[PDB]
């Protein structure tokens, strides 16, 4: 099904994003987290949790790349 | 980690 598909890919960009900001590699995680955020139905809550996590640096150039 | 996952599923 399409579910499993898009729970899959989800998942996988927000591991992804998380990996890489451990790293340091601000940019490209976020990359990955806003492939995440344009799959899901609730974009706005998805970025109220992640300005509740994330460094305000990292949250704004977020914001830029949306 | 993992923790990301968790806490953007559920939102």
């Amino acid at each position: 099904k399409d579910a499993e598909a898009v729970q899959k890919f989800f998942l996988e960009e927000i591991q992804l994003g998380e990996e890489l900001l451990a790293q340091g590699d601000y940019e490209k995680g976020v990359d990955h987290l806003t492939n995440a955020i344009a799959v899901s139905g609730q974009p706005q809550q998805l970025l109220q949790v992640l300005q509740q996590t994330l460094p305000p640096p990292v949250f704004q150039m977020l914001l830029t790349k949306l | 980690g993992x923790r990301l996952c968790r806490l953007l599923s559920y939102a």
